[PDB]
């Protein structure tokens, strides 16, 4: 995971205001734990990924990221994503039952043409604030790398792809029962 | 002060009651530094995780950072990571290969086996090197697994693990080719005590067949299968250890659990099949039925926990009595077919990492069981360890050892027991089995 | 250790003299949750928090999560928030309604009293459930506000409020319909100890007629108007109990500070009318010319503290040395016309919430208190409260038990002195009135 | 307080661009303690609101937040907004003298007509980072929901309404004795 | 350092879109570390200054930074910069060997004209997250005021000013061995 | 508990060992504060940051909070900021200037001296405000330095300086016009324990002369020089005080270091024509060849450091085992050039600031020192104190004092032994010269 490869044109300012406007969309679902909603934006083909990150020297850059073949905080397709939104919606789930409250914060919006129609390549970063119970706080920070197909919903856009990249070696929290 | 007549009085196997501040006290935490986690055998990994001369793993005994490394004649050193200047961590990343360490401070320079090779402005300033390398403890690898002890004094592993090695072997000794680390080690932050994880995975498969886990079920089972369809296994048995507060528990012939946490193709693989067959065969010496064990959960006292069949390996690492880290990975047999390991790799991330649909509500009940002991009459009266007090007994033609129901308490009270004993006995002569 | 007499040398209340380590000790801390939080009646909420069968509050009794709930005879049920088992927190919501509450651990199920009525897989693994039950606090109420005591020792309700009661019903008693919670509570948290906040409530009218809240004056008073003219009232007395360590003060004839926090409508109704006559007709029976009373601040020892004129009550939770929670709400009479109901609620919101033009200033001072008190020196010498030493007297012909002048630090020192008799008197056959 | 209803068809770009700017405007004020002209934002009858939040079984989420008739963390109008701008001016007001140092970080801005023209109903989200004294800080996340009106003054808006919804139950700050 | 000035007629869309899209990309190269790239953005006058702040009370409010004379917490020349940048890329710079994981989440950008042609001064927000070894987290939060010159580089402008106003008297952090 | 022969063991100066709890070890903190920072000499500053009558500056004396204010008669006093009605901070801003200080909660008000000069409703509530103001500190001057001790049993600050005043007079007394401090003070957190950040600066040239700095010493030299052909020094020599446990460590002639830290015109200046010569003048009467000191660190035990060369000053504020606070600021001679001026305010911002090229390392060293001390195996073996082990001289013939070779831990051992006899000797009898 280098930098961000982002094209020299920048995006048109209607098509970077759409790409925005969906990611602030998509926030106030999940801020507001409309779980079914937010789910129903996720491709068949989804890769939903956040591999683990390490302390490297300079000399073991390359290694600082954990691979395909290796465990990862998240790695699901569509038919996982599922088991997930059943238990988060779950009377019976109780990391999320009395639920958190999270602001999804966004910015630094990139967007990115692809070799196919209506499918764009994203970088963002985030701040993830999660509270929860009488004093619980988890601050989280990265940043996401989206594939989009623009669809016929209410927010414009599906997603076909996410990894996201978070600011943390050993996490802080004692759960990530949160999404992304 | 924690004289040995009052550490006795904080657990009684006999009737089954813990006194709650075991949890909560601080004078408890430095004492268990010194007399549990001082001198106990400590799960660092797997020999896997370094494979190569010169590869390493940074990681813990306790709350001292060691390294744990290759050496040139294929040995594993495991050495304080402290240099013993002035304190300066020697190895300050996670996991790589090294041709030697060098201090950051003032240039100490360490070979890879710990050992001091070079002082800078040595003459002009000074002593024997020889003297000055930091700590180094024991080694013992037991199927793949290494474990540290820095107690010249304890036991040896095989000794100290004693009958619950057929209960790992399980795990560990399936195939003549061993297991292998899934390249990856997950960790993180939970506030509560070390001992409830311990605990739960020493003796409580109670609480994933009762409440704690009905949503990760949920998770797993069909999509057009809901709760009340998937099976409620209640069939199995527990295990407590002779000697080292070591406990298992398992199910017997009843899959769904496995079913839903692991999938019809592990499923398949544990229980029916070549690998399965061959699993039962090298196990024979121990007359167990291999394949009619569907979901396990273990603790080798104190800190290294699995879970056999979906080789789940956890340590928790204690940081006061109100915190842990846990670092988690898992093994897959080295010969299993690329399909399986692919599947062991899903179904650990999706269940038993910090976002798994297992983990998520571990996490959730110890946080609020840890907050709770913050109140006075919170302290004030026992916690119930009473389930199958007296039911356990050594005969079973099944499975060896002190064995009893699978909802129990015996591993549970046989650990307390054995802290118990740590804690109030400084000597290895009256502590040794 | 602390030794008794140690303790007795802490407070000197002849000498008007307080050594400041009581608000930053660990050991008197962790006494203090025995010995005063452990024993003393603690504020739970108001009975319309509960009104109907199975409501419940989710609150604290020192650091001890309990829970209090409406039975379906109207009897209100407070219990510890833990599991005898392994310690989870049985309820697990701030309020709600409640059938039962199940241990989301381990599936120990209870009835709404508190009572153990079901263990899963009872009969095969086990031992009385009647014995297993979460513990049970003492519940009494007075004119609606809830109480709890964990020491079946203790006095009963009335005769631990004694002679403070009057001017408990100064705010509790102005009506046959008596009082209603407004909804909602606030809380916030402050690193303090909770002593700051009890005393000041208790005793402390200097701060807001000097210059704590000289800000919060002028956010009340008209547009027009600047401090220069705000009007002072120095007409006032104030009250210690005769025992237990409550006390009160109030200012006379002077509406300037009330007018400013309170507003023309809320002061009018509490000093002119019909239901200010009807409020001292009712309060005959004290004497006191409760119309006449215009702004109260109050502490029933150790932590619930309330505004009369103002209606604003707090509980404050502890939370170590260094921390505590402020938990508010407020009152008005149930049968007070909507327009007045209104006045109270935007107005407590104005001035007492964590963003109260009031309460702001009131928690950076007690957080620079707090934060000196880490110091040596600022420990190594006693802190001044001899303000009105020797000035009070039982004989007022107004107000009833031991008064003085408004500007005073006697309830001060009553409390302090009662903290000492707590924290140095193991036996109630000692320290009851 | 759901998902906000968020319209169809996007505001324009400029429109879009107008209440960003104004927002960012505002934060430089605040964080910048120009309280007077501040103020001068908020129109005759504005209404202020910070509701409470609490903990609750998922089975019970409709009593999350505090009604109109309930207490509030906040709960304004022009006359009680006028008392605290008093008191934070004042060189007798301790809780900001010194005064605090923050940061309204603002996005995820969502703009929506109203049946006023030159009217409209906003939604945002922040992040508002404070730092006072010594080593005191206290982050706070949530978002607003605005109505703005078109206005000549330095900022092109007025403030009719706003309600901040903030990721707490219980606050973890001593105070609020700063500005949303 | 009195509130922004910002003009009173906006910045066109384009213009603001490019100087956000400026932004973007330099955070993604510090937090990417891609220091080399990043450093050929500052122009051979660059001044790149973070001042300290200390609590004062209101009537000695124009003392709260301090000035050219005094000592700051940065105080850069190009010159300056170049050995900062030799370090944070050099293996034995152990503050930054192992690397650090950073996130500089932008926003509130304000876009402001000069008399020069090409030339702009440029007010905007910033939280920076910082993540180092195993556990330590470091949180920022600030703004920046900019000079930026239109420059035919891969970002689009070079950095001719740089003043950092960091809410912090006392830093919190252990150092600052990041770029802001 | 720390009984003498205890404390007396924790460190061994003969052989050169220190016991690393020292360093992490809660109770032989709080005894610090009472007997090494209770009875100490504290920088507070310099006399230019209170210049004028009425300029304070808001420092601490370990964890007390103080204020240092300039008198009419040009005398600087220093109080405990704190109240000693309810414990209230007198003084809440940095920095400034003062007619009188209020405290903010019951309007106790106090002159510029800390005298207790109004006390609201006192004829009507109240006894002697001359006997009730803050806690006041001696204060002493050394060529422009300003220093506190609270107990009126200590040394005086010449006895306590002793032979380090040579030493110091080489950054403090190079001119008739003395020096002058660089507006601001630099304020940051690290946590580790104060004594690895006093020692440092006490003796060890060892960590810049090896691995820590060769990074800073790469941002300082030419872009078209490379590491491999840096001028690193090995000439040099160390001070440790006969008393008190002062120390100091340079480079002598070698001017490559100083270069790289401090550019070649601060390094001209210090070195060659009239400004040098004139601090030659000045000071060879004590036998010391200032012009070939060229980098030099020193500390004025406990918690005074500083760098004459780089004019770099700091002090070191405990905040428990675990924590320091560091504060700046940087002196110039007052009659220097504008341009050397400029020079010190730049180079010490880019090396010794928080974000400092040199200032980065030394943190991220101690953060790993302090938290692997958190381990029981950590602190369980001696610390090596062992450089330059009676290779110390009395009768140096170039260096005053007791002097040996630069990479040596003399000085060190000195620190560490009058630390160890602060802290079992307390009586001022035994302790003093
Ligand atoms: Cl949670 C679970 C699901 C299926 C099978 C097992 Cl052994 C477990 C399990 C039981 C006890 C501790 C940890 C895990
Ligand atoms: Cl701050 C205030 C204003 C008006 C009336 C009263 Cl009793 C008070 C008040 C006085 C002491 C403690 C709490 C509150
Ligand atoms: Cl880091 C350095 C460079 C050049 C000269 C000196 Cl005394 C130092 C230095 C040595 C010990 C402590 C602090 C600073
Ligand atoms: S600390 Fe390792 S060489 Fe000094
Ligand atoms: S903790 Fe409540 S059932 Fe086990
Ligand atoms: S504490 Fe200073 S006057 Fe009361
Ligand atoms: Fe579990
Ligand atoms: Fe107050
Ligand atoms: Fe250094």
């Amino acid at each position: 995971f280098k930098t961000f490869e982002w094209p020299s044109k920048a995006a048109g300012l209607e098509l970077q205001n759409e790409i925005e406007q969906f990611y602030y969309r998509e926030a106030q679902l999940l801020d507001h734990r409309a779980y079914e909603a937010w789910f129903a934006l996720l491709d068949k083909d989804i890769h939903y990924f956040m591999p683990l990150r390490t302390n490297r020297m300079i000399r073991e850059g390359e290694l600082e990221y954990s691979g395909d073949q290796d465990l990862a905080h998240f790695d699901e397709t569509h038919e996982t994503m599922y088991g997930r939104i059943r238990k988060v919606t779950s009377d019976v789930g109780w990391a999320e039952n009395p639920p958190s409250r999270t602001r999804h914060l966004v910015s630094n919006v990139i967007v990115k043409e692809t070799a196919t129609p209506d499918t764009f390549e994203v970088n963002s970063a985030f701040i993830l604030y999660r509270n929860r119970l009488e004093r619980q706080v988890d601050i989280f920070a990265g940043e996401r790398r989206d594939v989009l197909r623009r669809a016929d919903n209410n927010l414009g856009f599906s997603i076909a792809k996410r990894t996201i990249l978070l600011d943390a070696s050993t996490l802080l929290s004692n759960n990530l029962s949160m999404f992304f | 002060n924690w004289t040995p007549e009052a550490i006795r009085g904080l657990v009684d196997q006999e009737k089954g009651l813990l006194d709650p501040r075991i949890y909560a006290d601080q004078s408890l935490y430095e004492l268990e530094l010194e007399r549990v986690f001082g001198r106990s055998w400590l799960l660092l990994g797997h020999e896997s995780h370094v494979p190569e001369t010169g590869d390493f793993l940074a990681t813990y005994m306790g709350e001292d950072p060691v390294v744990m490394v290759r050496q040139k004649d294929k040995s594993i050193k495991v050495f304080l990571n402290q240099c013993r200047h002035r304190g300066m961590r020697i190895c300050r990343s996670d996991a790589g290969n090294a041709k030697a360490f060098t201090c950051s401070y003032h240039g100490w320079a360490y070979d890879i086996a710990g050992k001091l090779v070079n002082v800078p402005f040595e003459k002009e300033a000074f002593f024997d090197k020889a003297e000055w390398g930091p700590l180094q403890a024991r080694v013992a690898t037991y199927k793949g697994l290494v474990f540290a002890n820095w107690d010249v004094q304890a036991p040896d592993l095989e000794t100290y693990l004693g009958d619950a090695r057929p209960y790992m072997d399980v795990m560990l000794d399936r195939t003549p080719a061993g297991t292998v680390a899934i390249g990856g080690m997950q960790k993180w932050v939970i506030p509560c005590n070390w001992k409830f994880a311990a605990e739960q995975f020493c003796s409580d498969m109670y609480h994933a067949g009762t409440t704690t886990h009905l949503s990760g079920i949920l998770a797993g089972i069909p999509p057009e299968m809901d709760l009340s369809q998937a099976q409620i296994p209640t069939k199995g048995n527990q295990f407590r250890a002779a000697w080292g507060g070591h406990g298992s528990g398992w199910y017997v012939d009843e899959p769904g659990s496995l079913l839903a946490v692991m999938g019809p193709k592990v499923t398949q693989y544990w229980t029916e099949g070549p690998a399965a067959e061959l699993a039962e065969q090298r196990l024979g010496h121990t007359g167990m039925p291999v394949r009619r064990m569907v979901g396990q959960h273990m603790t080798i006292f104190p800190t290294c926990s699995f879970l056999p069949a979906m080789n789940n390996i956890r340590i928790w690492h204690p940081r006061g009595p109100n915190e842990i880290e846990v670092w988690a990975f898992t093994l897959v047999d080295a010969d299993a077919p690329a399909e399986i390991k692919e599947e062991y790799r899903r179904h650990n991330i999706r269940n038993f990492s910090a976002g798994g649909v297992f983990e998520q509500d571990d996490g959730e009940n110890w946080v609020e069981i840890q907050k709770g002991l913050r109140g006075y009459k919170a302290k004030s009266q026992p916690l119930n360890a009473q389930m199958g007090l007296g039911r356990s007994q050594t005969g079973h033609p099944d499975f060896p050892g002190n064995v009893g129901y699978v909802y129990a308490e015996e591993a549970a009270r046989g650990m307390y027991h054995h802290w118990m004993r740590m804690m109030s006995e400084p000597s290895w002569a009256t502590l040794k089995p």
